[PDB]
């Protein structure tokens, strides 16, 4: 059971930083503007058994935007991105929006005002009504405090199976194996520890 | 083999197009990867427009079509008009050939709808460049076309609407002005022809995919056309009868409607009042008959969630609330339409208990508009009574906690209202609910939560006579139910709940100062309750109720033998000894609120004392140590109970402001010499440890006593009254311990506090120190500035910061930068430009605010040496730089800001501001003014940076733009028809006449 | 997890370290879970993702194993892993979990040795 979900919006609104997060966990803190598109396989498991988003995370800068429109064909569902922290990509919303229906008539789309962890928010609660409207979901979110980080893909779940109901569920979480440490690469684990310890965690400042 | 496509020297393999576009959209992993980067390389060719013809008419794969077209739309808005007219006709020809041949095939026209739409599309983009000048049989052909065959009748209302959206909805950033009103003016002058069609197919339309493709088409044609279209035809019965009453036309048909209720219309014509109050009766007679009853579970069938029932609720919400806030005083005064009107809001009542916060959101503005409206208008709550008694129960079960700002605004605002029009149905409604709370029947955290944020929200509503009895019935029934509940999580929740209603009723704690004590007194019991949530929501009461009450606790009470602050105050250490650090904070910041209340100064000084009397022994049993020993600092927890106390004189000092002076009076010598000594340990930690030591806890531990030294100046500055010690006592000491440090440490050492405290410092006594501004630009500029000039991302708080500074010295403290020597002062020049290539928002605005601010300071100068050597050095480097960042496409949250600096630069050599001339001698006649060299320069500038426009265009572009040089908005306009012009050959240069 | 007794819950962060970047990458944010297997008594740490609920640590608590501070934190610990099943296929990796205090982090370790001795039997 898989879809394709485009993921589109200006640059550096957080399509890549989110995706990441939900595929390995990490927060890229970097900016590297996405070539054209980047496709990458996502798997939920719910109470209706595992769900598998192929994610077409799409470049947001004209000048690396490839094949464009191009991306949204056979797309089932979609991610519109902007920035609370940035009004010029809500005032771009609209664009995102007509470029994606014209490709793709009648498909669920979540749209996602990113980075309110930012406290000197720009695109004010009381100025987001786009999505009224086009019968677009819309939330809140922070790829960097996971803020409603789960909800776009719920949403589109429940759109996509056709079960409101349908929950994020716990893998069941297979015994690990024993191993015993090589003797042989014993040295080498030393080493690969000795960097770890003396490279300090990021955000020590955070809760966790 | 994939790559083979990139080689244009051999004509294309159509076979091998087909194959990397399949990799690309069905494979996976590697090949997907290989297959997009080809397609990409492929697309983005030159001359890829050429081999659209052979992919169109030779490809099996739709998607290679699809891509094809893309590649035509890119030759169509960009290089067009670089084509010779039979190529032109050629591409034109062969598109509507592709359209037509598409529709007259019933299997593609059914399967291959992506490729259709992205043709008529592209045709579109056709029309934009061609229509109607090059091509005036456009609408009368494709009229003909239509009676031909119900698919192409179907596809020509894509086209008509994808029209409509290309010049009235998307026209504005994308077309000039001028050319954005041709298209308006000839889409107006033939739009009578296009109605009538559009009416045709609605009045005798058999099909509904050709019925949906017209209704789609006149939901854009709504956004402009003239009322008439609607209300002087027969399609307002036909949208609010026959359209509502099938469910294939229904939701384009509401959507059509609802623009309707946003159409321009007489205000003075009963005909029309009366059509208007016809088409709400048929839609909600329609809604009635054929989908749901006013008295259906529209909660339950949103949940269920079958079809289209959720897009079509979120429709009918979108549409009653935009008609009703037009047009329900068209309902109210005739008894005929009572039950229309009240049926519409019971709807409205029913949508708004669905469980989806974006509708409830849209529901809610909708009964804030109505409800104030109630509290104002004359004669209509009698009306509402029923509606406002469920909305009352519909806005208390979904009140909200007041952290989520906006909907907490909203609900409360709509809450208070109601609470006005009916005070004993509001209270009924909370008492009932709390009843069920106790009986257990609807116990839940979050229903108690909700209650209390709902009960807290009215405060102020009731007579304090209303209220009293109210908040003794709440409290009563709160402690009744905390007895009851059994286990310390639902005793939390419960006394969580009664501090939050008892910190939202001050009117009431005001006039009951024993119960005020009490509250006090128990909220200090709270203080040592360690079950989580339970200390926080104690001190955020506390300094919530003295925020509100802080008179009560600063005044003698009849029957205390003190002012209960006294009380506080003396028992302070046993009260905050279980409080974790940030929680003793809030303690003694609600302390300093209170002694602040004391005018009399030698009574508040005594307080201030007595309330900073155990971080005060701490610090000096501290120094006493620390001044013996340097080396005791070292030690972990010191630095803990250090950090601590400066964290203590910080929040007082943010509650008491220039009454804080005494208290830091007391600490400022040891405080600073606290902070060269934490800063040696820093600089030889980083010596003997490397940069690494800035990462440890125990760095960290130091670098926040500085931090917090720096938070707790720059605090008591900017609320200081008293300048003249600011100057006299504080600043110099500051500056001899901040700024060599700063200038001294390597930039992983260098707290970026420093440059915020220079900014406040500057900002409040900078007129005062002119010699303290000097030394604090020579200790930070060079060497900041060295941090940030490498790469946009390096050191993010110094970048930020190091900008306020100039900006703060650039308005306060001018003859600071006039100080500087001239490499110097190139360097500043070249930092704001550099502010300017930003894609930070924050240093971008205050880079274009300090180029600003610069221009008028230099203006200021009036026609000496130093702003004419400015302007020779510097203008043409700051007109470039800002044309710069205006066409480029990397700074459009810039544009007005740009815009303005550019208008302020060219408006100084129209006012004659720059005395010599701006060009070297022998580059142009002697005589010439600035006036004629700027725009000789500007040309030349814009001719090199954009070769594709024409001499025309430039010159065009410039005598428009140079004109409006005093007016900014038609300014911004001329620079946006540029911006458009650049992204394209052969742009009309009568384009900048346009007024 | 219906076969496992729970010995120890604590909320934490939890990176893997990337050589070739040379940096720490957060895995993920959850409760941390000491499990002992009531048939075999083996203790393994299982951490899952806040609201996916996704597994970011499945692994024995290895008696060779050994809890090393980092030099940023004072509530944290770095060990080597030899075999994490949370992506599935088991690998090695360089772990480091950071806690809510100190206090949190030595409670941690407590039972981490604890759960070693159980390990040993
Ligand atoms: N504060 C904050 N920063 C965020 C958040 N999400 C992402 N960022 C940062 O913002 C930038 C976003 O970068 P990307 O995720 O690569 O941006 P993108 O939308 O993929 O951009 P393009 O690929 O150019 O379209 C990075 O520096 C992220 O670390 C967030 O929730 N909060
Ligand atoms: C287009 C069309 O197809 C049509 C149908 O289906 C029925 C009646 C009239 C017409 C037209 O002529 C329309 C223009
Ligand atoms: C529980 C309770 O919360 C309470 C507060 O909060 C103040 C005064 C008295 C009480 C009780 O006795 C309740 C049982
Ligand atoms: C102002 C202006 O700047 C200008 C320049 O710079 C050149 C020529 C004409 C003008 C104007 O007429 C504007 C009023
Ligand atoms: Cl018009
Ligand atoms: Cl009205
Ligand atoms: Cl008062
Ligand atoms: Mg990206």
């Amino acid at each position: 059971v898989q879809f394709k979900l485009v993921l589109v919006g200006d640059g550096g609104t957080g399509k890549t930083t989110f995706v990441k997060r939900h595929l390995t966990g990490e927060f890229e803190k970097k900016y590297v503007a996405t070539l054209g598109v980047e496709v990458h396989p996502l798997v939920f498991h719910t109470n209706r058994g595992p769900i598998k988003f192929n994610v077409w995370d799409t470049a947001g800068l004209e000048k690396f935007g490839g094949l464009r429109d191009g991306y949204y064909i056979q797309a089932q569902c979609a991610i519109i991105m902007f920035d609370v922290t940035s009004r010029v990509t809500y005032k771009n919303v609209p664009n995102w929006h007509r470029d994606l229906v014209r490709v793709c008539e009648n498909i669920p789309i979540v749209l996602c005002g990113n980075k309110v962890d930012i406290k000197d928010r720009k695109v004010k609660a009381k100025s987001i009504v786009f999505h009224r409207k086009k019968n677009l979901q819309y939330y809140d979110i922070s790829a960097k405090s996971n803020y409603n980080f789960e909800k776009p893909f719920l949403w589109l779940a429940r759109k996509l199976i056709g079960d409101p109901n349908l929950e994020f569920v716990a893998m069941p979480a297979a015994a690990p194996p024993e191993v015993v440490m090589d003797p042989a690469l014993a040295a080498q684990y030393e080493h690969d520890l000795e960097v770890a310890q003396t490279t300090a965690l990021p955000d020590e400042d955070d809760d966790l | 083999s994939m790559e083979g496509i990139l080689d244009f020297s051999n004509d294309l393999d159509i076979a091998l197009l087909d194959q990397v576009v399949s990799t690309f959209y069905q494979g996976e992993g590697v090949q997907q990867k290989q297959a997009q980067e080809i397609l990409t390389k492929f697309q983005d060719n030159p001359d890829a427009w050429e081999k659209a013809d052979q992919i169109l008419q030779f490809s099996t794969n739709p998607q290679s079509k699809f891509i094809a077209l893309s590649i035509l739309d890119k030759l169509i808005t960009r290089k067009w008009k670089l084509l010779p007219n039979d190529h032109r006709i050629g591409i034109r020809n062969f598109v509507v050939g592709m359209i037509i041949s598409m529709c007259q095939d019933d299997e593609v026209f059914k399967t291959q709808k992506n490729l259709i739409n992205k043709s008529d599309l592209t045709l579109v983009q056709i029309l934009k460049q061609e229509w109607p000048q090059n091509w005036p049989e456009f609408i009368p052909e494709l009229i003909g076309s239509s009676s031909s065959s119900v698919n192409v009748c179907e596809n020509n209302m894509i086209v008509l609407k994808l029209l409509s959206e290309e010049v009235f909805d998307f026209s504005a950033e994308q077309m000039t002005q001028a050319k954005a009103l041709h298209l308006k003016n000839s889409m107006s002058k033939e739009f009578e022809q296009i109605f009538k069609l559009c009416f045709q197919v609605l009045e005798q339309g058999s099909s509904s995919s050709l019925i949906v493709a017209t209704l789609e088409s006149l939901l854009r044609y709504l956004h402009w056309i003239p009322y008439r279209y609607i209300y002087e035809t027969n399609i307002l019965e036909l949208l609010s009868t026959k359209f509502m009453t099938s469910p294939d036309t229904r939701a384009i048909t509401l959507k059509c409607l609802t623009e309707v209720s946003n159409l321009k219309i007489p205000q003075d014509n009963d005909l029309i009042k009366r059509q208007t109050v016809l088409f709400f009766q048929n839609t909600l007679q329609q809604i009635a008959t054929s989908v749901m009853p006013v008295t259906a579970d529209l909660k339950a069938t949103y949940a269920n969630a079958n079809g289209n029932d959720q897009s079509f609720l979120q429709d009918l919400a979108m549409f009653l609330t935009t008609y009703l806030a037009r047009n329900r005083a068209l309902l109210e005064s005739d008894e005929s339409l009572r039950e229309l009107l009240l049926n519409a809001h019971q709807y409205l009542i029913q949508l708004s208990k669905i469980e989806e916060r974006e509708l409830f959101k849209t529901t809610l503005d909708y009964w804030h508009n109505l409800v104030a409206d109630l509290f104002y208008e004359p004669l209509k709550k009698h009306i509402y009574e029923e509606i406002c008694s469920q909305l009352r129960l519909v806005i208390i079960e979904n009140m909200v906690r007041p952290e989520e700002i906006q909907l907490y605004k909203s609900e409360r605002e709509v809450l208070v209202y109601l609470t006005h029009l009916n005070v004993i149905d509001t209270e009924e409604i909370m008492i009932s609910k709390l009843a069920r709370q106790i009986d257990g029947s609807e116990w839940s955290w979050h229903n108690i939560n909700t209650l209390s944020w709902a009960i807290g929200s009215i405060s102020g509503t009731m007579s304090e006579k209303t209220e009293k009895r109210f908040v003794v019935t709440v409290i009563k029934d709160l402690l009744g139910l905390c007895e009851q509940k059994r286990g310390k999580d639902n005793k939390a929740v419960v006394a969580r709940d009664i501090m939050y209603v008892v910190g939202e009723y001050p009117r009431f704690l005001k006039a009951h100062w024993n119960f005020l004590r009490t509250v006090i007194l128990k909220l200090f019991e709270f203080m040592h309750e360690t079950h989580e949530g339970v200390q926080d929501m104690a001190c955020d009461t506390f300094i919530k109720i003295v925020q509100k009450c802080k008179y009560h606790f600063v005044i003698q009470q009849p029957r205390e033998s003190e002012p209960f602050i006294q009380t506080i105050i003396r028992d302070i250490q046993k009260t905050t000894a279980d409080l974790q650090p940030q929680q003793v904070h809030t303690f003694y910041k609600a302390c300093g609120i209170i002694i602040s209340e004391e005018r009399s100064v030698a009574e508040r000084n005594r307080l201030l004392s007595d309330l900073m009397q155990l971080p005060n022994m701490a610090w000096d049993t501290i120094v006493e140590q620390s001044t013996a020993n340097p080396t005791l600092l070292l030690d972990s927890e010191t630095v803990k109970i250090i950090a601590n106390i400066i964290k203590t004189n910080v929040a007082v000092c943010t509650s008491m402001g220039a009454d804080f002076y005494p208290q830091l009076g007391h600490i400022y010598y040891n405080m600073l010499q606290l902070y060269r000594a934490v800063s040696s340990m820093i600089s030889t930690q980083v010596a003997a440890e490397g940069l690494i030591a800035t990462k440890t806890p125990k760095v960290r531990g130091l670098r926040t006593i500085k931090k917090e030294i720096l938070k707790l100046v720059e605090t008591y500055i900017s609320k200081a009254r008293n300048l003249d010690d600011v100057v006299k006592v504080l600043v110099e000491p500051l500056l001899n311990a901040v700024l060599e440090d700063y200038m001294n440490n390597v930039p992983d050492a260098r707290d970026a506090e420093v440059l915020n405290c220079m900014t406040t410092v500057v900002e409040k006594v900078g007129h005062m120190i002119p010699q303290g501004v000097i030394l604090i630009l020579q200790s930070v500029f060079e060497c900041t500035l060295d941090m940030i000039n490498k790469d946009f991302t390096e050191y993010p708080e110094h970048r930020v910061e190091f900008y306020k500074l100039l900006k703060v010295i650039n308005e306060k403290s001018f003859a600071a930068f006039l100080e500087l020597p001239p490499a110097a002062f190139k360097l500043f020049v070249d930092a704001i430009c550099w502010a300017f290539k930003h894609n930070n928002r924050d240093v971008e605005v205050n880079g274009l605010q300090i180029a600003l601010d610069l221009v008028k300071n230099i203006e200021r100068m009036g026609n000496v040496p130093f702003a004419n050597e400015f302007h020779k050095n510097y203008f043409f480097i700051f007109v470039s730089e800002t044309f710069f960042v205006l066409t480029d496409s990397d700074h459009k949250s810039g544009f007005s800001k740009q815009a303005l600096l550019l208008m302020k630069l060219i408006s100084l050599v129209y006012d004659n501001k720059i005395s010599v001339p701006l060009y070297q001698e022998a580059e142009v006649p002697q005589g010439t003014s600035n006036q004629v060299y700027l725009s000789q320069y500007l040309a030349n500038m814009l001719s090199n940076a954009f070769p594709h426009l024409t001499s025309e265009q430039i010159a065009s572009f410039l005598s428009a733009l140079t004109k409006q040089c005093k007016d900014l908005v038609v300014f911004k306009g001329t620079l946006r028809d540029f911006l458009v012009q650049i992204k394209e050959v052969g742009g009309d240069p009568t384009d900048y006449l346009f007024a | 997890e219906e076969d496992e007794e729970v010995l120890y819950k604590v909320r934490a962060k939890l990176f893997r370290f990337d050589a070739d970047a040379k940096e720490w990458k957060e895995r993920g944010t959850g409760d941390c879970k000491f499990l002992k297997n009531k048939k075999t008594n083996k203790v393994r740490i299982l951490m899952r993702r806040d609201k996916t609920l996704k597994i970011c640590a499945n692994h024995i608590i290895a008696p060779e194993y050994t809890l090393k501070p980092n030099v940023g934190s004072d509530r944290s610990w770095v060990y080597a892993c030899t075999a994490d099943i949370a992506e599935g296929e088991a690998e090695a990796f360089t772990f480091a979990i950071r806690f809510g205090s100190k206090e949190n982090a030595d409670k941690f370790k407590e039972e981490f040795e604890k759960a070693q001795e159980i390990n040993k039997k």
